[PDB]
C-alpha cells in the first residue's frame, strides 16, 4: 500500500 | 526469513516535451507486484504478481490515485530542484525515491525508511528514529523545513510503523505459496585453465529464493577473499536468482581451495571441490 | 552530474543444452542516467522480440533493468548484449560465454 501523500512537495 | 516492502519511484525531466517520465514499482522482499508507468495506456497501477490481483476496486482506485499523487509530486520538484540549483531547462534531470518497511521472523516491524535523490544523488532521508531529516546540501536543507513545517516525518512514521508493515504481513500471506518458499541454490562447479599452470574455479548457485546468500572461497579452510572473482546476484528472469564466484588456482594445488555456500533453503551449508 | 557505468551480464536462464527452448539474459545495472539502449544479438544481427523489466534502481541509485528472450542455443550460433549508454563513448557488446 503506497504511502498517502498530499502536500510533500521539495 | 526476515521480509521487507519498498517502494521505488523515478521521474526523469523531458527538455523539450511536457510531461516526464514516471515509474513507479512496490517490492515485496525481491518480488516486484505492482507497477505504474507513465507511459502506459491504462494510466492506473498493475498488478505484476498472481496474489495482488484478488484486491478489490477500492484497492486499485487507492493505489492509483496514490500513485498519480506522487507522479504530480515529482514533476513540480523537478521545477523546483532546476531552480535551486539555477539549472537550465534544455537538461534532462531525475529525482527518485525510495521508501518502505523491514519486519523480522516474527513480521514484527524492524525499521522504516525513506530517501529522496536529485540526480542520481541524496537529496534527503528521513534518519533512523524517523523523527528527524538529514539535508544533503543548501537545497535540502529548505526542504527540510518545508517538510518539517507539513510534519511530513510524522505522516511517514505512522505510514511506516503501521500501515506499511500490517499491509506487508497479508501481502507476505495472501502471497504465502510464493513469498514465504525457500528453493535452495543448485549447485556445481566448473574448471578452467587459462595456460596450463594457473586455472580459474567458478562456483556456481543457481534457481535459489530467495536473493539473499553467501558464495565463498577459503584456502585451506581459511578464508581468502582477496584473489576472488565474485559477480552480483542476477534474476534468473523466472523469479528465481543467480550468482557465481571465482578463484585463480596455481595448478596441482586446488584441494585446499574449497567453495563455501550458506543459503536459507538449504538444511546445512554446502561445500565443493574438483 | 553524477554519471555511472553500466554494467553487464549476459547468461541464460537456465543451464543451456544445445536444442531445447530457453531464456537469454541481458542485465544491465549501476547506471545513472537511466536512458539506456539494449540490443539483444543473434549472430551479430539484433533480434525484433525482446522484451524489458520495469525500470527500478539500487540502494545507491542506480538504475538495473533486465532484458530477455527466449531462444534456442545450437552449438554453432553467436550470442550477444550490446549496451550504448551516455558513459559509454562507444557501445558495449558483451558476449554469451555459455560455460562461463
Amino acid at each position: 500500500l503506497l504511502f498517502n501523500i498530499l502536500g510533500g512537495w521539495v | 526469513g526476515s521480509h521487507s516492502m519498498r517502494y521505488f519511484f523515478t521521474s526523469v525531466s523531458r527538455p523539450g516535451r511536457g510531461e516526464p517520465r514516471f515509474i513507479a514499482v512496490g517490492y515485496v522482499d525481491d518480488t516486484q507486484f505492482v507497477r505504474f508507468d507513465s507511459d502506459a495506456a491504462s494510466q492506473r497501477m498493475e498488478p505484476r504478481a498472481p496474489w495482488i490481483e484478488q484486491e478489490g476496486p477500492e484497492y486499485w482506485d487507492g493505489e492509483t490515485r496514490k500513485v498519480k499523487a506522487h507522479s504530480q509530486t515529482h514533476r513540480v520538484d523537478l521545477g523546483t530542484l532546476r531552480g535551486y540549483y539555477n539549472q537550465s531547462e534544455a537538461g534532462s534531470h531525475t529525482v527518485q525515491r525510495m521508501y518502505g518497511c523491514d519486519v523480522g521472523s516474527d513480521w514484527r516491524f524492524l525499521r522504516g525508511y525513506h530517501q529522496y535523490a536529485y540526480d542520481g544523488k541524496d537529496y534527503i532521508a528521513l534518519k533512523e528514529d524517523l523523527r528527524s531529516w538529514t539535508a544533503a546540501d543548501m537545497a535540502a536543507q529548505t526542504t527540510k523545513h518545508k517538510w518539517e513545517a507539513a510534519h511530513v516525518a510524522e505522516q511517514l512514521r505512522a505510514y511506516l510503523e503501521g500501515t506499511c508493515v500490517e499491509w506487508l504481513r497479508r501481502y507476505l500471506e495472501n502471497g504465502k505459496e510464493t513469498l514465504q518458499r525457500t528453493d535452495a541454490p543448485k549447485t556445481h562447479m566448473t574448471h578452467h585453465a587459462v595456460s596450463d599452470h594457473e586455472a580459474t574455479l567458478r562456483c556456481w548457485a543457481l534457481s535459489f529464493y530467495p536473493a539473499e546468500i553467501t558464495l565463498t572461497w577459503q584456502r585451506d579452510g581459511e578464508d581468502q577473499t582477496q584473489d576472488t572473482e565474485l559477480v552480483e546476484t542476477r534474476p534468473a528472469g523466472d523469479g528465481t536468482f543467480q550468482k557465481w564466484v571465482a578463484v585463480v588456482v596455481p595448478s596441482g594445488q586446488e584441494q585446499r581451495y574449497t567453495c563455501h555456500v550458506q543459503h536459507e533453503g538449504l538444511p546445512k551449508p554446502l561445500t565443493l571441490r574438483w | 552530474m553524477i554519471q555511472r557505468t553500466p554494467k553487464i551480464q549476459v547468461y541464460s536462464r537456465h543451464p543451456a543444452e544445445n536444442g531445447k527452448s530457453n531464456f537469454l539474459n541481458c542485465y544491465v545495472s549501476g547506471f545513472h542516467p537511466s536512458d539506456i539502449e539494449v540490443d539483444l544479438l543473434k549472430n551479430g544481427e539484433r533480434i525484433e522480440k525482446v522484451e524489458h523489466s520495469d525500470l527500478s534502481f539500487s540502494k545507491d541509485w542506480s538504475f538495473y533493468l533486465l532484458y530477455y528472450t527466449e531462444f534456442t542455443p545450437t552449438e554453432k550460433d553467436e550470442y550477444a548484449c550490446r549496451v550504448n549508454h551516455v558513459t559509454l563513448s562507444q557501445p558495449k557488446i558483451v558476449k554469451w560465454d555459455r560455460d562461463m
